[PDB]
RNA sequence: GGCAGCCGCGAAGCUACCAUCCGCUGGAUUAUGGCUGAACGCCUCUAAGUCAGAUCCAUGCUAGAACGCGGUGAUUUCUUUGCUCCACACAAUAUAGAUGGAUACGAAUAAGGCGUCCUUGUGGCGUCGCUGAACCAUAGCAGGCUAGCAACGGUGCACUUGGCGGAAAGGCCUUGGGUGCUUGCUGGCGAAUUGCAAUGUCAUUUUGCGUGGGGAUAAAUCAUUUGUAUACGACUUAGA
RNA sequence: GCAGUCAAGCGGCGACAUUGCUCAUACCGAAGCAGAAUUCGGUAAGCGUCUACUGAU
RNA sequence: CGUGGAGGUCAGUGACGAAGCCUAGACCGUAAGGUCGGGUCGAACGGCCUCUAGUGAGAUCUUGGUGGUAGUAGCAGCGAAACCACAGCCAAGGGACGGGCUUGGCAGAAUCAGCGGGG
RNA sequence: AUGGUGAAACCAUCUAGUACUGGUUCCUGCCGAAGUUUCCCUCAGGAUAGCAGAAGCUCGUAUCAGUUUUAUUAAAAUGAAGAGCUUUUAGUGGGCCAUUUUUGGUAAGCAGAACUGGCGAUGCGGGAUGAACCGAACGUAGAGUUAAGGUGCCGGAAUACACGCUCAUCAGACCAAAAGGUGUUAGUUCAUCUAGACAGCCGGACGGUGGCCAUGGAAGUCGGAAUCCGCUAAGGAGUGUGUAACAACUCACCGGCCGAAUGAACUA
RNA sequence: UUCACUGGGCCAGCAUCAGUUUUGGUGGCAGGAUAAAUCCAUAGGAAUGUAGCUUGCCUCGGUAAGUAUUAUAGCCUGUG
């Protein structure tokens, strides 16, 4: 076996935490470095390969592309870190005073039985001009060197019975850390979209926990170098259409996905197969560095995406097309 | 004489410094070591670096976890040298080791307190002039230490704001010297010189 | 199909080189090629110095110290007022071991400290080391009760303005007045019988019971249920 | 192996010379290495013809 | 030094308590052992000179009893056997035997299922 | 063996028969060895001699000694009453290591005859632990000095002093080594030297002669024997580079400018 | 029978003693080449040449080369 992963013991948790983030960029504008989502099944795409010097240059190619459900993300707070001889240490953390019920549930196991006495004294800390809150934020600006944002997924927007928002840290980048923490100041209680953190043709890597097998499975993996093809605004219409097809379609296949519901929010189409089965949370990171290769730089002229039911053999991409198929009705 | 002795490891020999400190530990004297990353070892870099790798080989033939493991921090390297000079696995040895503290640089509150050096363990006073020597900083980094940059970076901040403290102290002592100088030759001052003070 | 069987399609499930995706980027370098230059007025890649250049370390991934660590929210009443913060009231548990003060620049060691000057520099002048045998502090019943002199400084304590310290900041400094001492100086009384000494008891970490004054006043597990899990354990869902 | 000359020296013995029969990979340095292919030398020894462990509390 | 019994001796001790046993109570002797105090106990026993002998940790020892194995294997309820000096982690030195010695490093209090690796 | 038992070996006595594995029971003190020499040949076994005890006799000492020297065994020094004769009586026959005389020998080692010491019955300190190594031969105690070993910690004791010595890319503290190394340090024997030692630059570096022979060619420098000669200041029918052969550069050999110790082989 | 002295038992302090033993201070003596030195003299000598003087001479009268045995420093040897 591969000793790089042994011992093959249990994963730390269902959620996988990003162990490393992009190094630094003290000149580019402040922006996020990661995102969260869920495994929304898989689909198939056909595109023309514009790769020069290839055996299939300008020819159509079929490849399985995974779709990740990435509903907008809202910032609940920020974390400051300071370099120490014993490693990075968390200096102080702050909150937005209005943590959603989904976040409040994350701190309780018997939520129904609990009195639901979530952040109350800290919430009362906002009863003035922010002297207490600002002072804690000021020391982070004065002392902290790297700033990580505390954000959670809008679980209520996903077809999941959980309703328990997943909470994890995302590292920021940019110079003049004073601006970085100031950026978080504006985004308190505000939401962020994948379009502001990723773009088409960008290279990213995803980390998740593999499917179990009832000693097998249930391990964290970080399959690197996954290409983003399309970042669709799921809330808008014609998300599944293409420039050279111009027919209104939705990425959601007829009958939805296996063990997953419909998609009604932002999503990302990623090359390959991100580890983790359906309903598994996946964290997205961008390449850990400035990868430079022809494969990474090549753009994709998307032609058509398969959106047929997977519960058997599909025939049509939409019920409207099914009209070219009735006693039980008329 | 001093309840807690703070020793600056800069410019000292690990073997000589460890042996001197080890005896004091067995004598009930508490000692704290600072700036261990700047500690030096005799011989050029290759010999010291080569010897460390040889020791790492013999950790354990079958399972490192069921055995010893190699600490990369410079303080741990000094601790390992001092540990072998103390009767470990005994109540007296274990208790004595509890009196010793080692840190890289000068973490507080030791930064605000006086630090001493061992004259019989300085490289200048022991190593022959012109001979090569090795510094723990390079040796520690070569064996996987990942905090040399952090220690060096924040140590300058320690060096800064300390000259300012001395600058204020130096100016204050100048006023004291002037006040003492003008008060000299008085009846009390003249009589004091008779008794040697 | 009630009974026991096979056939055509057919999921799901088991489940594979029998199919798809992915598999990184910087340093110290050896060998080796050189620059500078003695050993030895030539020479030399080497002795003092230095560049390029594969093995080692770093980047990344996996696991994460039954007794590694940091940040954050909540933290139980009328449970006969439970919990906790603060002042002391008595007790206990013990002290890898107080019995004046851990008194803070940095850098070099074939060179540096302190004062001064202008020519603000690898500058001139004066002087210090050769140990801390130092500096501060140190007198009063284990440090009392009182009267004056001279300074208005020194200092213990509580208020209070402002600033600095995030590496383990948990501390370090300053404006203001208040209240004690001031042995800086001169005076008035007590010390005893602990009987010739017995550490002759003068601090430190923890806890309970008590008052008096403040503050907040909840969760996990079992249960139901569930599967992204599951050999059995275990673990992940949902609810007034 | 046996036999024989000579001797740098050791103090009469005697080194070497002496006569008779009996890697496929990668990086460096040399090779009449024009190119390709190749041998030789070095480096990496890389690369090929009751208890160990592991699940769980 | 101690024990079984015997002659003599202490006109010996003893139901107001002799023997035996227990004692984190004490004393004596370097020793075999002797003495005292307390608890238990219920009818015999001891100081000294001699006589006498079936007279004082192991033998894969005999008899009888009791532990782990084990509330396990096995047929909710019942309920064994083999075995047991003691423990049973590594590199090296331990001369010829490393499982106890030495130089260093280790070890979880506690509990438990599989690949079977050995047996 | 005796006497019976059952028919698809057993029972009771002679017999507790006949001997190498195992065990062999309380305390203290004193003394206390051996481990092999004589024939029956040795495998078999005692009898004797010895080590250690017990009584008697004689004698305390010219009684000797694991001691030092003449002589051909007197006697002189040291030590001691521990001397002598029988009489009798438990255990004892393994030997290992080292030393020495030493013969034998081939890859080797060493084997083997005998002698003297340590162990064999033995604690203590050091040797990091260790048969046979170093000192030291033991009643229970207090005080002080030492043997061997050590004095940076474990580890009780000076990170003492003085003189030198070494950079080793596992040093050093633990016989295959004759030789190699432009590593280091101190010496031994010779050569030159203010008539200029070494080195660094410049000049000269010649005539016969293109010496004789192979031959397209060897003019000093692909090759074969001489390797002669005159002047010189010193120059080889030429030490290398170099050409098809010439040519040209250089050393070995002197000279000019420099300014003192330098060069060659060996020992440790 | 009551204290009020001693004896009686535990641990020690001080003064001077006797044995063993450790570590300091100081004094009087015999030997050396009747210590050797140093010192005081005395006659000579050169040099890692002192004073004085002379050959070029910038660095302001500076030196590096001479002569010169004590002179406006000293040293060694021989003898008392």
């Amino acid at each position: 076996g591969h000793l790089g992963f042994l011992p093959r013991k249990r994963a730390a948790s269902i959620r996988a935490r990003v162990k490393a983030f992009p190094k630094d960029d003290r000149s580019k504008p402040v922006a996020l470095t990661s995102f969260l989502g869920y495994k929304a099944g898989m689909t198939t795409i056909v595109r023309d390969l514009d790769r020069p010097g290839s055996k299939f240059h300008k020819r159509e190619v079929v490849e399985a592309v995974t779709v990740v459900d990435t509903p907008p993300v809202v910032v609940v707070g920020v974390v400051g870190y300071v370099e120490t001889p014993r490693g990075l240490r968390s200096l102080t953390t702050v909150w937005a005073e209005h943590l959603s019920d989904e976040v409040k549930r994350r701190f309780y196991k018997n939520w129904y039985k609990s009195k639901k006495k979530a952040f109350t004294k800290y919430s009362a800390k906002y009863a003035q001009d922010g002297a207490g809150i600002e002072r804690e934020l000021a020391r982070i600006k004065k002392y902290a060197s790297v700033v990580r944002v505390l954000v959670h997924t809008q679980i209520r927007k996903t077809p999941l019975a959980q309703k328990k928002a997943h909470l994890a840290e995302i590292q920021l980048n940019g110079g003049s850390i004073s601006e970085k923490v100031d950026w978080a100041r504006e985004h308190f209680e505000k939401t962020v979209a994948v379009d502001s953190v990723f773009e088409q043709n960008e290279m990213i890597d995803a980390i998740a926990v593999t499917k179990g097998h009832g000693q097998r499975g249930y391990h964290s993996r970080t399959s690197i170098n996954h290409k983003i093809y399309r970042v669709g605004k799921g809330d808008d219409e014609a998300n599944g259409a293409t420039s050279f097809d111009r027919t209104k379609k939705t990425i959601t296949p007829m009958g939805g996905f296996v063990h997953y519901g419909e998609i009604k929010n932002d999503f990302i189409m990623v090359k390959g197969c991100i580890p983790g089965n359906r309903k598994r949370i996946v964290t997205l990171r961008k390449s850990l560095y400035t990868n430079t290769s022809r494969k990474a730089l090549e753009e994709v002229s998307l032609k058509w995406i398969d959106t047929a039911s997977k519960f058997g053999k599909g025939r049509f991409q939409t019920p409207a097309e099914k009209h070219a198929f009735l006693k039980k009705d008329l | 004489v001093e309840p807690v002795v703070v020793i600056d490891g800069k410019g000292h020999l690990v073997g000589r410094l460890a042996s001197v400190v080890a005896k004091q530990l067995l004598n009930g004297q508490k000692i704290v070591v600072v700036r261990a990353e700047e500690l030096n070892i005799s011989g050029e870099f290759f010999r010291n670096k080569l010897k460390y790798h040889d020791f790492l080989r013999k950790a354990t033939a079958f399972n490192k976890t069921r055995g010893p493991f190699h600490f990369r921090a410079p303080s741990r390297i000094f601790y390992k040298a001092l540990r072998g000079m103390v009767s470990h696995k005994t109540a007296r040895g274990k208790a004595a080791l509890e009196r010793l503290k080692v840190f890289e640089g000068i973490p507080p509150p030791y930064d605000k307190k006086k630090r001493v050096v061992v004259p019989q363990a300085l490289r200048v006073l022991r190593l022959k002039p012109g001979r090569k020597y090795t510094t723990l900083g390079k040796l520690s980094t070569s064996v996987g230490w990942k905090y040399e940059d952090v220690v060096a970076k924040l140590e300058a901040k320690r060096k800064v704001s300390s000259a300012e403290y001395y600058a204020k102290k130096r100016a204050f002592t100048k006023k004291v010297a002037s006040a003492n100088a003008t008060a000299a030759e008085s009846d009390v001052a003249k009589q004091l010189a008779a008794l040697g003070y």
